[PDB]
DNA sequence: TGACACGTGCCTGGAGACTAGGGAGTAATCCCCTTGGCGGTTAAAACGCGGGGGACAGCGCGTACGTGCGTTTAAGCGGTGCTAGAGCTGTCTACGACCAATTGAGCGGCCTCGGCACCGG
DNA sequence: CCGGTGCCGAGGCCGCTCAATTGGTCGTAGACAGCTCTAGCACCGCTTAAACGCACGTACGCGCTGTCCCCCGCGTTTTAACCGCCAAGGGGATTACTCCCTAGTCTCCAGGCACGTGTCA
């Protein structure tokens, strides 16, 4: 499908977890669940950012549009 | 690391999201946003793991963790 | 203090209730609670609409701003 | 006239001023009223459901708080 | 877990009553997920009613109100 | 008669209930009410999935049939 | 906006209404309201029929597809 | 015949907006029947509401209430 | 009694309908590996009865407590009219920035093996 | 008291999208009059926040009654799982069809709007 490549994603996941905590075990079916959720989240965020961009009489989406989406959703940003 | 989320991958996600034109600075911005998201989710997942003390993260545990992070 | 009057708000609430179920009596602390929640909701909606307006090159709020805010909020 | 007209223009203007709005199109007021009306209807509908479960004829403060609590707060 | 108590022949029997003649192996997991979601939603509402009445025993009326308030 | 056993159904119901609030006790007519409603819902869903399968010039049901039925009915899938 | 011409729709609506009741008049905003609702209903139905068609091997939608969509919705 | 005023290209345009790429010739008669049924049902309810209120003028609110109560 | 609603009428430019057209999706057909259905069987979860026991649902009843209509007023907030003045915008010039297209490559993935960690049967 | 799986680590041939590069086209930043509509000020108004009098329906808490849900004993008992033999079937490929989207030409009517007439709460 349109999923991100497994091994670089896994390496990032293991790297970040190593910074959060040490020696934790993470299984394969756990990472695919996280990846489906992450890509769904990012695709939806890009949908809303695009809607904000089109609202602004533009065709190209900007970083500030993303920041607005995160501000209106109530997320700490 | 964060650089493994390549520029063409983010572009493909944006194409699926209906975006026709993409500013060059979005990609670095998107990477930062993604990192924050991942950190938060994993923090909760490990908390559940420690409460169970199984020390092996169950796949079903993560799905419930992922669900509660979203809502 | 509350920025919306009491008696017209109460009348509206009672009118709507009359359609769902007839012969209902409210309570004072119940209507004030409902009114505080409603006014808080509108103030918040007005903040985001204003934020959407400021985002745009215009300076005044427009109907499209309210509609944009509610779709992105996930309410409509 | 209609009861919806009881939420007057200066009240909505005052709410917007507190919300930081400096200028308001004339069509905002009617638009705001529609959104508000929908919200109130939805909340009260749940409130009456709670009232019926308690076999009461008086809607109490607790009925309203639970209705508000259950509907998604964001 | 207890979700595994909804055994394969029981789901098959439900499908037979529904007029189904042949059933893919993947149906069972799909049916279980749908069923679990349904149960969660109804019970969540049911317990809410129970808590409002300040009782500790879920009553038949609690369930009926939950079912009514969950449209098809 | 009921097509799903009471006790495995009851155990599942109690498990889900246990996460919202502990120490809750259930009533017999409450579990039987939930079970009649649940089985009626599934039997109907099995009718609709089967109708979608027959529409597709097939003989058996597929996972895509369940997902299609829920989208066209109005559920979130 | 609207995707069906105003005057023929109005003529049709008044003709059908005449069989329910004699000597009735309709407001303009009432007819415009009915058209927005009607077009939204038909577009949504056409969305679902297409989804049913795509589910099948044929990309092209068929009359039998509409009847399945209406049956599954619970209208008939 | 007033049902024929809902022209073939108008229904096609609605269908195009619905995302369909190819359209069978038999759809048009089917669509017309469905539309007629819908209109009949809604208007039947609308007039019912009007009569209950002992009024002779169908109002915008009558239609809105009819539409709401018909899902 | 008054402002909205219905029936006629001019004229044009945007919209509807028919025909010539052709290719691409639709429909019938066959192999073939894939995969549910039936059967044999045995053992492990279940249904009904009763001791047995108490937290708890439901009913009866007394009380005061806020619910609701009613009456006075009055002044502060709301509607209406005129006005000076701030605000939305299309294309003007033009500037850069992503989109298109080509290449070597280095990491992504599959096939295989040695080895440790640990709650559990 | 040992174990089976699962991840960790490594080695390896292939293999294809990515970073780099250049060529190129269009879109947004600012303005400025054209045109718009909105808050402010002044007049006039009306209705509600209060506020006890009056009558009162009932929400809530305490006490009595019963009642049924929990836990265990139990036993027999009935059906769910695993596996092999059997046969039904979903799908990709092949071949043939027909009709539906493009496009041109002919035709056709919806609306501003202007006028006149009518009506019901």
């Amino acid at each position: 499908e349109l999923l991100i490549r497994k091994l670089p994603f896994q390496r990032l996941v293991r790297e970040i977890a190593q910074d959060f905590k040490t020696d934790l075990r993470f299984q394969s079916s756990a990472v695919m669940a996280l990846q489906e959720a992450c890509e769904a989240y990012l695709v939806g965020l890009f949908e809303d950012t695009n809607l904000c961009a089109i609202h602004a009489k533009r065709v190209t989406i900007m970083p500030k549009d993303i920041q607005l989406a995160r501000r209106i959703r109530g997320e700490r940003a | 690391n964060i650089q493994g989320i390549t520029k063409p991958a983010i572009r493909r996600l944006a194409r699926r999201g209906g975006v026709k034109r993409i500013s060059g600075l979005i990609y670095e911005e998107t990477r930062g946003v993604l990192k924050v998201f991942l950190e938060n989710v994993i923090r909760d997942a490990v908390t559940y793991t420690e409460h169970a003390k199984r020390k092996t993260v169950t796949a079903m545990d993560v799905v419930y963790a992922l669900k509660r992070q979203g809502r």
